[PDB]
């Protein structure tokens, strides 16, 4: 997608990261595991929640069809009425489907962007003392131990 | 030693569409279109609809004898009428400005039927003889219960000068009619006089009806015609009736009690013994979705109607295989 | 030594909304919705509206004596009429196809009233006696100044055969009327004849009016009724009048001068002594914004109406705290 | 936001940069100060100006309500007229509010993107002979003096 | 040694617009708006339109003698009528509920004209004399070929009691008329009787017409008026005619064969001897584009109409100079 | 544009790359030339094709004007009919023009993004053993020969 991380340079997602949308996988002498990045996950939750509520709200003033009847010699006005009611429904159907299509794309991209920014945040911290593998991972020049790993996640490294 | 950045996958099978790509599998999604209903006609917020069954709005209001079930109806939430009700206008004819009356009715939740001109009046004219075999009740020739077909007494049809004052607070729907016999001989037989009229007046109405005699097809074995008129009589106003024949006269009229929110919905369904906050002609909806695709014509706290078959928003991200 | 990349902040407090985030503070913004008006009715581009005040379009055109202020009106930009004008139709009745006339009027900026049938004519019939106490002027019984209520002379009402040719270039609005008395005795008293008619003909019109006698509620102490008709007489066409009673006859008619852009706006406001390029029923707008939210019904070079309370575009960037 | 610079790896804006939307802060032995990048600021001005004019123009053919009157027995058509006029106004209100919402997001992101591209332009020039701090700043390995600073800004460095 | 990443350029001159930038030159583009037509009226899918030429829908159906070309018309795809057809209603008058008939006609592809009341009938009344110089054929005074203007025989106009049964499967369009003479003397001369009527009845229709006598402008040298009425006679129904003068009587009526998809389009164009799948009042379209900007009113498999002058999508990328 | 590659750090396109939208130019002792990157070009073709088909489909349920006639004393309803038909046409004209404007921008940006991601893919592979020039090009520390070049293009380098 637009930002190149999701199903791009990071080949696929993690079944094993269960507690968040984005996070870290670490691996060292003491072991290995997953940690959700809570701040970016929460930012994403708010954005997506607000988006859904914005979409619902903007669409709560759609056209409401009203029953209306006509006799045998009021055909022109009956037809006018019909084409008017259907006209609006077609406009609102289009509006709804398009907004969903377009915003679905914006949501996928937003996630992709959140992942790339999280990746850059770590790349900017690590700098020289790690090898950028090209697949989402950094391989440390120095031994890195759980508390070292923690400092990368919490943004206070080196 | 190695640290990696990554994102969530799961066993989700949910799919969303985008402009450039259809059926993208996502980790989470929110469906926003209600597609289900219950197939029943229900009370709206505790309030039963008026279900006309086999009666038309005309048959009900005029009091077609086949529509006795609706002699006295409590407050309704909405009215249900079939597409082609059999029990309408038992004696053939027309109902003048019918659709404008239907429209008026869609903004009314309660009628209260009161007597305005008693049958046991009309000392001059015969009231108990205005009956047809096309409007039967219990095997006998009967007629619309709310209007009186007046006939000559002792071969006399003296000019009628009758009037009613609306003492009530509430607007009053008043219905009357005229009979169009099919030849000169029927005129004399029903009414002695050859050239007749019905004149109706209120503060706004300036009416003069004249029977149109002519030969026409037998409809349900009848060649005569009835033509019904109505007005809304404002409170403190009076309606003036003057006629020397063909007068189908008010017995009962409707007090307009409620002026509630309403519609006449067209449905073949019968009462479902349920309650709902949102009713369609095809069934009721119970949903917190913002959209539905059931039917355009709803009443109550309803989602917005769209013609889509599917509306699903992505919330999560692209689920990897 | 160090070089940094960065972006502008300021003391801006301006806020904009996005899909994912409400009230984002931005360095610069452009508001595009006009929310203010001046609360007055003004001239449009130098051209004063016709403000009817307490008169209706009917009262004005027929020449209700209470509407003398509008005896001769200059070109207007638009017309203003109250929701419920008191001075309409001083003698009770109806104005036939009134709304289609109002509609026609909304595409007219100037009338020029000319005399077509003089009062000092009608040697056969009485013209100075057709006056009612319901239409007073200076404490005296008067009547619509543009039409003449003709009454019998010496107990005679000879058939009238009168006609007018439209010599003018311009289309002519012509108004006439019929009186509906409330009983047989009033007919003879006003008009000797018992059964009457008014026939009107032009190249397109084929009219025959007949008075409808009946008892009706007293409206402003009156039981009679007037019913007014109109036509647009094409240039070089002639209108043919024939009647033997109940004829309310043209004295004056309106030349259609302008055929300008216009509307009848409904407003309780009076003239404000101002000028504007954009007028609403609630006040005038002076703005370069593309939208406004004042009222749907405007005239002039106006912004587009929306129902929003707020429309603000970001131009600058997210202002940091 | 999507591009990660504004209120991302660059923590906040500059009250002291008064003459442009994006620019540079330098700091060396001779002193320190701000310089707007005129080319990208001007590109942004054009884009934003064009956008506002595009938005106004597309909306200058909205529906105009027209006064229309009906008698007591023309209720159905009166109501038809009302629901038609209101129907359009609801469509145009929605169109206007949504376009503003969506384009507001595109504008914020565009600024963010302009900042990131300006940052990358300098990173690509500086290369090895400076330390990428992770916060918008580059710290020079060699002493950098006003004319050195100037060559970074004007794109002709090394 | 060096490797570079890059993107395609070409000699393309194609330009697209964006929100922030107009006329961006792109390597590839897809235009989606059809701007061309062929300027002709064509057959739709092999099926020739009915081109009325100088006749109106009224002139055609009533059988204006100037409209002989349309005596018997095959199935059409759509109907074409000029804005102001000269050959309409040769004898002045009106066509009652004309627009509701036009509307009905727009959902009809084939008529089949059958005789319902023969001219060589009416032994009592003169049928061959109802002719006017305003409706000429070959220099002689003629009249609408589908209706018969009945006149007195031997100074007698006996009451007419005639009826027709719809034996056919198909709905039948039936047309009749009434003559409005311009004075008392014309009445007697055409019809002996002074006070006349035409009564028409079916199962739904309850009509009684009465001639309106009055003086009116000469239109094409004529002061009389014709007024034409119509009904749709359901199969197995019967129409009852009764009159003692002024009756313009059915000779021929139209069987409604097809009930196809159709429109009456307004165009000054004549037949173009071509075929198309999409026709506009200005010319035919042959396109695979989803939009066009030719005319709003089309028939066939058509692109969607927009008011744009230009709709071009980018497919490729920004072409470098 | 948003992603900074097209007419950004890559100054202009290649007349000489004829067989694809994005690709590589190589230059070494044996010679020089262009190679389209088939995978990203094909991804772009699908996206753009789908977009065009989505746009056409969403717009195939527009309002269809219907001929309707009125007499001299039905002016109000005639005008109602006219303002209704024109109202819809104005809505659909707006919908069509806006969708084209907005999606045209998304298409340009998508191309820009495809180019940037292709560039990053190569940067991530090359790492240290090449000099990032700042203009789309990488200059090798080691001699690179056609089969070496091939391994960069096919993603299997080093
Ligand atoms: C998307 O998947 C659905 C399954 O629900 C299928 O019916 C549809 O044809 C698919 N569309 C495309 C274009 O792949
Ligand atoms: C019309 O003619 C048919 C054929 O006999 C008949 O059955 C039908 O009843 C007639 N219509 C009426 C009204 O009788
Ligand atoms: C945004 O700020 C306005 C202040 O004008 C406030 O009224 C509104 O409630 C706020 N909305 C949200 C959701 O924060
Ligand atoms: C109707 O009756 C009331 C009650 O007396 C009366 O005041 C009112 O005037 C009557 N209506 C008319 C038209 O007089
Ligand atoms: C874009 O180019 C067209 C040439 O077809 C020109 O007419 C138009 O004025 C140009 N618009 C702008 C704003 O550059
Ligand atoms: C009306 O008067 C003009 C002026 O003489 C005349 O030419 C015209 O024919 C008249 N109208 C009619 C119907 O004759």
């Amino acid at each position: 997608g637009l930002f190149g991380a999701i199903a791009g340079f990071i080949e696929g997602g993690w079944q094993g990261m269960v507690d968040g949308w984005y996070g870290y996988h670490h691996s060292n002498e003491q072991g290995s595991g997953y940690a959700a990045d809570k701040e970016s996950t929460q930012k994403a939750i708010d954005g997506v929640t607000n988006k859904v509520n914005s979409i619902i709200d903007k669409m709560n003033t759609q056209f409401e069809a009203v029953g209306r009847e006509f006799n045998n010699l009021e055909r022109r006005i009956e037809n006018l009425n019909k084409k008017m009611e259907d006209g609006f429904l077609d406009v609102w159907t289009y509006n709804a489907e398009l907004l969903v299509l377009m915003e679905n794309e914006r949501t996928l991209d937003f996630h992709d962007s959140n992942v790339k920014n999280l990746y850059d945040k770590v790349r900017l911290q690590l700098r020289d003392n790690a090898k950028e593998l090209g697949n989402g991972c950094f391989e440390f020049y120095h031994k890195c131990d759980n508390e070292c790993m923690e400092s990368v996640r919490n943004g206070t490294y080196d | 030693d190695q640290i990696c950045i990554g994102y969530h996958a799961n066993n989700s099978t949910e799919q969303v569409d985008t402009i450039m790509e259809k059926n993208v599998t996502v980790t989470h999604a929110q469906d926003i279109l209600e597609k289900k209903h219950n197939g029943k006609l229900c009370d709206l917020d505790g309030v039963k609809p008026l279900i006309l069954r086999d009666c038309s709005v005309a048959g009900w209001l005029l009091g077609n004898p086949m529509c006795d079930e609706f002699i006295n109806v409590p407050e309704w939430s909405y009215i249900v009428e079939k597409a082609n009700p059999v029990n309408d206008l038992c004696y053939p004819g027309d109902f003048n400005d019918y659709e404008e009356l239907k429209h008026l009715l869609s903004r009314i939740n309660h009628f209260e039927k009161i007597q305005i001109i008693p049958k046991s009046s009309w000392s001059s004219h015969e009231a108990s003889l205005g009956v047809s075999s096309v409007c039967p009740y219990q095997g006998k020739s009967s007629f619309f219960r709310n209007v009186v077909w007046l006939i000559k007494k002792n071969s006399t049809y003296p000019t009628i000068k009758r009037s009613y004052n609306n003492t009530n607070q509430e607007d009053l729907l008043v219905l009357w009619g005229i009979h169009h016999p099919n030849d000169a001989a029927e005129q004399t037989k029903l009414y002695q006089n050859p050239t007749t009229y019905i004149s109706v007046g209120t503060s706004t109405l300036n009416q003069r009806l004249v029977p149109r005699i002519a030969t026409r097809s037998k409809v349900n074995g009848q060649s005569g015609r009835m033509e019904f008129f109505w007005t809304i009589l404002k409170p403190n106003d009076a309606i003036n009736f003057e006629s020397n024949g063909n007068f189908i006269a008010p017995e009962y009229a409707y007090k307009i009690v409620k002026k509630g929110d309403s519609t006449i919905m067209k449905s073949e369904l019968e009462y479902g013994n349920c309650n709902t906050k949102c009713q369609t002609p095809m069934g009721a909806i119970n949903s917190s979705m913002p959209f539905h695709n059931i039917h355009p014509l709803t009443i109550g706290e309803c989602p917005k109607y769209v013609k889509s078959n599917r509306l699903v928003l992505a919330t999560g991200l692209r689920n990897s295989p």
